[PDB]
């Protein structure tokens, strides 16, 4: 994916891997190496106007 | 079988008239829709992206 990760509060089970929006959109992830979960956030983007 | 409303023989004669002793101020709500959410989508990042 292509993203801002940050720290979270979101409490995954010890079998979850990914985490996901209504929309199917995956919104966070635990790094396999330091448990940690991680949010994604998408890097900004707009139209520009003149 | 659905019924329409309660039937009612208007009390009409040829010389009868019913005239309103005394009325009601009624106030009633109306609601209109007046606009949509403003939604702007980007073609190209919606069917490929990155
Ligand atoms: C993957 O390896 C790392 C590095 O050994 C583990 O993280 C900790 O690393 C520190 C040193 O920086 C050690 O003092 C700790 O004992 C390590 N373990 C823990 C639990 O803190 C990491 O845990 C390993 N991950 C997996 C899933 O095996």
């Amino acid at each position: 994916g292509t993203g801002v990760l940050t720290e979270s509060n979101k409490k995954f089970l010890p079998f979850q891997q990914f985490g996901r929006d209504i929309d199917d959109t995956t919104d966070a992830v635990r790094d396999p190496q330091t448990l940690e979960i991680l949010d994604i956030t998408p890097c900004s983007f707009g139209g520009v106007s003149v | 079988t659905m019924s329409l409303g309660a039937e009612n023989s208007v009390a009409y004669s040829n010389n009868s008239i019913a005239i309103p002793i005394n009325f009601t101020i009624s106030v009633t709500t109306e609601i209109l829709p007046v606009s949509m959410t403003k939604t702007s989508v980007d073609c190209t990042m919606y069917i490929c992206g990155d």
